[PDB]
């Protein structure tokens, strides 16, 4: 009942939170609804389908905000499913989550439209679209790889950009007088830009034999340069996914995890909050201010277990490779030196 | 409190073998050996680094009291503790058989006994099914 | 004769099945015929070459379905070349193969055309084209790499897609009034979409100084974003092919294969189906319910050989690396500890 | 059949050294040593895991009968067996010299004798050319 | 003189042959001349610059064929700089080199033009352009990587190609009646083809709301698919260059090279062609049909040295890694087993 | 004061020199100013915004050159912050830095404009833009990767280029008469070039069934070929960044650095420039021409320390891998041979 | 020739210790030991594989005569020999100091003496400058 | 100068144990052993290579004088020295605690004593704060 009531609250909490495969599909369907509403608004923009528009979009939008507040209340009431939020105050601080905060704000504004407006409407639909990723891990992942590749990325853009300018300048001289297309330097700016970007509107382009001559050269340069950053970031992702799978291959931290938790429960038992617990109390008294001795001994040991666990939490593929590599070699060294010492101790006999 | 500080001072002198206001690694070695355990110089030094904040190499009473006055909720060990349990939660659900939790906890590294791990199951496996709801337990403790 | 008859049936079976280099070329030529028929239908669409069309396409199509049923009967009659299908019932269950099933169905429909129709005809030619890959391993390979790269792929599309929307919105405001091109928001949707896709029809494009200004910025972003997934999947393929070649470098499973087969034939000899076989029977009686002893001993041993083989079937490059890596180091450890123990046993002498 | 189950029960008691309704690894070690072979604890434990389905660590008679009543056709070993032969079929054709099949089979790991491998050639090398049509043999057996 | 004459012939031979950096630049300048002649012919195509054309192109072409035959005679006369070709017959067989053969043939045809023609002229300039790479190692390198990536390449093209067909079909139905652009199915074939290829002529394109709707979907698919093979082959090259540099890091074959040459010169000394040579003869007589004993012993040993060298010629990065990896581990095993045997021999004392 | 005066000079020197994160942002803002000035000139090109132009650009340009000379004087006066430049002569040789040289030259020319001109103005703004990267490490990085990939790059361009020519030739024959677009061979040159470059102006394109037929084939080839070098250089960058991060993982040179500096200070103490220093003098006299003995001993030792440090400065990932790999194996070999020798020495007892 | 075949037969019996028409690895071990060298079983087996074409494991007189009748020009060792010299030609020019060629040749693996390497310099370093024109020498010999 | 050359000649004979106009590695071993240090053959050989320019294997007086007449400013060690200090400058600022500089310098490899490292701090840590302005010091010395 009440106990099972709470357990359902917590389970459903992480249901609304990261689901494994099932509720992930559920939120997917949520996205389906919202995205469709977007597209319908898209057709709403045209007057030739207006009368066939308002009913679906209007009622569906209503439904959307309904399920919005639904999941919202589930979130908020399931905020005590963690440790911090509880009763009314802690979960209130949970509401202090700026994600939750602005979510509720936009929520009520969506309510406000219940009674230029359509333009804001479109913008609203955008914003709700941003709502898609809660944790926004996408952005973190991208910025990760980007800042990882900051230097070469910038050198790519900068260099080819210079190629843009020089190209446009020479072409400007070559065809400014001959062709109306290219009359101001800003003209060739626009043209060369879309040129090296492989877009090719075609509204303007050289017709001077001299222009086309120099162009093709600069084409073979610029197009490659601008396509650089695409392929760079692409292969970067592919690698980093491989290596992430590799560390998924190698964790090894079970040992520090065990000792961590062991010293932890040692503290919890030594923790005077529960002296009726005696298994670890009896253990400490039988493994020999005796109370603070057992407690403080566990505190110091469990603290070193904390650091040893955390440090052990990130053993990496070539990291572990070289550490045990040097280790095994140096180990063999100590082993063989012990072998020499042992035999030579026998030599004096 | 004054009671806690004076009692920690008495235990500190117990640990403070040389009585220099700090606990040296050799004090730690001999004290642990007295309790039966053989702590290496690296282990006792790590203990100092855990406790020692000024970085002197010997655990003065201030660092000891700072360590002692902290609680599991005063550890920020929630993400850490649930990380550990998830490593030992192969399926990721939030439960692992208390048998296996005994099998690794009481049988990994600085392992514990069956009675301590049994009380761990009692306090951890909240519904007492063997499958410890480890995040509920880590929340109830680490908070 | 009949024996050689059957052996030819089985050989030709895997002929129709995966060929190494030779029949692969044969089925290639098959594909040549079918593809050509497609293209001829392509020219069939135009009336300016109709009279020069029907003869070749008509007769060739006939020939095609001929060889279709030819290879089909070879497949079906060579279905007993495996173990399951035999006589009439097992090979019937072979016909239960949905590939074979729908193949025969479309086969007879192709017969049906022997007596809007051309539209279905084209569709038929498509479907027969799908027939190209029997096992469809292509699709499995792709989906493999894709799901391997699910997260970063989705973040790519999602992010740049947002860039699309924001770009289109701002441009809409910038040039909706000034340029007829951009009149409805859906207009700029279409335009910005084809813009960031580097297609560049050019039918619409900005002419507001303000539009072009903001555009070029968004260009430098969007084009890169959309080209991402191409390069990502590309490098992914290149890697995975390398690593597949690497495991092609490392199998090592000959030992478990041998012991597997050994315990297998041990069972087969112990298998009472053939007691006239005595080499392994004599072996078991000479290597010492004695019958069930030899049999059950082989069953238990050969079963562990099954699992040891299967487990050994997938030793991987860095997998074997780290396992023997830790192994060799820990081995050295046991070796040196034995060295210390041995010398110290000598120390007390 | 009742004959097979009762005969497997007699052989089980032969293997069931301790008579606990299951076969323990130490029974397995001593029995294999009686036959001459020295099975390690890991090997006997793997044997249990192969036979043991409930996961008790000791092979009860049910698991033994389930293992015994299975046949090569009752093994689903066709892809496995032909995989092995293809590994030992370097050219991929579907034949390997029975000499080399003896050289590896009777001379790899838990190797067999010349007589057993000769009968293997007889039952395997269907045309008796030394080149065993290993997929035909694996079909005739594994089916 | 004559000796230095021959040495210059041989040196200049490999001068014309693979040069390190210097003559490579020389042949580069050669390419500069030929390429320029091409471009001038390019301008020759137009009548508006004809009179300003013939002189340069005509005389320069003459000069070109001059240096052509020049390098040719240097090649041929320096053909004896190798071992096979010599005097007149062996170097004649050198002329049997089909490269040299067709080179001389086209050479004389170029002479033939000394007295539709211009069209063949252009084609000639193409062919001479093909002459650029003598060894053609480019083609071998490419085909290498391609066949290395045969499967995934083909699956890429095939799959996206199907996407092409399906896309075109649906669009054909969507806009065939509404838009003149798309009237025959072959029309949409052409359009969709250039569409997914990111070319975007723009002469045809959808205008049906329904068409554009379905298109954008198929766009997001097709464009990626067709860009696949580019990025694939690109990253393939980058990898293979890295690994080639890696094996450039690891050769190790100096030992087999030395022993190879050693047994070689052992044969050469034992080779009765030169019995006045006695250092190795005295060596063999002092290291003890005694003549054939020393000779045949060297033949057998030097032959095993041949195979050991050749086999040792290709030790690869992860190849050597795992071989010494298993080796070191198994070695340690033999070492520790010897350690146990040695101590236990001492145990019985 | 004066001491702190100098220390500020030196610190600010490397402030103007490579800053870590903070002044890097400062110079960024500098770039912001200069780039903006560029764009404003861009709008300056058009007469429709002229009157709204001169004030901002004029005054801002003035400000720019102001801060230019500001940072310049900071550079020059902080030139003694290094070792070489000092007083007036050494820092003068610092002015001999061609970067500084031409910087000052263009500096005064910018002053010259204080009193066709605008065209040079634009060019000036370009040049100042080039000023962005002082060390120009960008160019070095690029040329690095390029020359690393010289062969495959050239084979890519060359091959596809040939594809260009052949394609254009055949198309020329196919549509030269039928279509005005393609009248001269140079026409198809231009067209095919922009075709395979995925630009697709669309001003010209085939309309012959025969042309389009052959085209699509050549399309599927050429487009891939030209996109090659983009993806190649991209993945090249991604790799090289990974490996650079790897060597960032592995330096190990602390040991040679210490011994280097140790022998260095040994020389400095032995260096008779400071005999009042006695710690290392007392060390040398207590660790036993005795003066030149201690000095020359340190010179020889410290010199070997120089080379050992420099050689140790570049231990590479697979380099260290294989060296210690062979090392550990050969070490084990020496260790086990010593083990055999030791036990067998005991065998004769 | 008949002289060469009969003389190779006499030397073969010298090498053919057991006289089975082939040379066994143990013949090879004992013969090399008689000459002073200690050839391992792998080395003698490799020698057989070099000489043995039928793949019997023992070098019959046919394989020995086929090996013996071949010359360096009958070896196709030109690319191989120049590859080796280029490996030992660090600069790639086509010359290496005959000193270093002695230092590695006479001091690598199955090394030779100073006199043999000196005659190598004489026959190899055609101009006698120490820098052996190794491709000229490999052409004069391997051809 | 003539004084420096004659004094280097006297010290050279001191080092030139065999008196062949060059210093052999065995001279180096015995001389270093006389000073107390045990230089390996590789170390003395590296010393020769550092000093030996002609490449004879023994340090003649010319190479010794060329090495000796060079100064730290005559070493081009500025980038090298600041590279080292930056490796031992973890934060990159241009300062490291002179304590740690003692801890590694006097306690890494061919380590020095506390007095030498203290004078190093005095000459290096220009402001004498423990944080040696290592680039200022390397400039004042290496220049
Ligand atoms: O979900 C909503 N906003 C939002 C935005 C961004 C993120 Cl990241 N999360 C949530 C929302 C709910 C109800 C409503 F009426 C209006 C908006
Ligand atoms: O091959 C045929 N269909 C098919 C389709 C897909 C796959 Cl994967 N395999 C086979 C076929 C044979 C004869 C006929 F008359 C019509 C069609
Ligand atoms: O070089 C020539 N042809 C050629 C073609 C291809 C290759 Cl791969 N090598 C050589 C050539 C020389 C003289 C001349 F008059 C005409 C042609
Ligand atoms: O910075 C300037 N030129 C420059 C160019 C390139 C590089 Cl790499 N560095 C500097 C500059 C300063 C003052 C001025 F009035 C005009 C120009």
């Amino acid at each position: 009942r009440n106990a099972f009531y709470r357990k359902l609250q917590n389970f459903l909490y992480n249901v609304l939170e990261r689901p494994r495969g099932w509720a992930f599909i559920y939120h997917a369907y949520v996205f389906l609804l919202v995205f469709s509403c977007l597209v319908l608004s898209v057709f709403s923009t045209i007057k030739e389908y207006e009368k066939s528009s308002e009913g679906a979009l209007y009622i569906l939008e209503i439904v959307t905000i309904v399920v919005f507040g639904v999941e919202y209340f589930v979130r908020i009431w399931a905020a005590g499913c963690c440790c911090r939020y509880r009763g009314w105050r802690g979960r209130l601080k949970f509401a202090r989550k700026p994600f939750c905060v602005i979510d509720i704000m936009v929520l009520i504004a969506s309510i406000a439209v219940l009674a230029s407006a359509l333009r804001s409407l479109r913008f609203l639909q955008i914003l709700r679209m941003i709502r898609m990723d809660r944790r926004g891990g996408t952005w973190k992942l991208l910025g990760s790889v980007v800042y990882a590749h900051s230097k070469e990325l910038v050198t790519a853009w900068y260099i080819g950009f210079l190629c843009l300018i020089l190209a446009s300048f020479l072409v400007y001289l070559a065809e400014k007088g001959e062709n109306d297309h290219f009359d101001t330097y800003a003209d060739a700016l626009w043209w060369g830009l879309i040129t090296l970007t492989t877009i090719g509107y075609g509204d303007k382009y050289p017709q001077t034999w001299n222009g086309r001559l120099l162009a093709a050269t600069f084409t073979l340069i610029g197009v490659s340069f601008f396509a650089l950053p695409a392929g760079i970031l692409g292969s970067g992702f592919a690698l980093k996914v491989q290596e992430q799978h590799r560390q998924k291959h190698f964790e090894k931290r079970r040992n520090p995890a065990a000792g961590l938790i062991q010293s932890a429960w040692r503290f919890y038992a030594t923790n005077l909050s529960r002296t009726d617990l005696h298994s670890t109390w009896q253990y400490y008294e039988r493994t020999v201010g005796l109370k603070v001795s057992i407690r403080a001994v566990c505190v110091m040991r469990f603290l070193v277990s904390k650091r040893k666990f955390k440090e052990s939490l990130r053993p990496y593929d070539v990291m572990d490779v070289i550490e045990q590599y040097s280790a095994g070699h140096l180990d063999m060294l100590s082993r063989i030196k012990s072998l020499q010492s042992r035999v030579d101790q026998i030599v004096g006999r | 409190t004054e009671e806690q500080i004076a009692e920690f001072k008495e235990a500190f002198s117990l640990f403070d073998k040389d009585g220099d206001g700090t606990i040296t690694t050799k004090e730690l070695g001999t004290v642990m050996r007295s309790l039966g355990q053989n702590p290496t110089e690296a282990e006792l030094q790590d203990m100092i680094n855990e406790v020692d904040a000024d970085g002197n190499g010997t655990i003065d009473f201030p660092e000891f009291l700072t360590m002692m006055a902290r609680k599991m909720k005063d550890t920020d060990s929630e993400e850490e503790i649930r990380e550990a349990f998830r490593v030992f939660d192969k399926d990721g659900n939030g439960y692992i058989s208390a048998a296996e939790l005994r099998h690794v906890m009481t049988n990994l590294g600085e392992k514990l006994t069956d009675e301590e791990v049994d009380e761990m199951i009692r306090e951890a496996d909240i519904d007492g099914d063997g499958q410890v709801n480890y995040e509920e337990f880590v929340q109830m403790m680490t908070a």
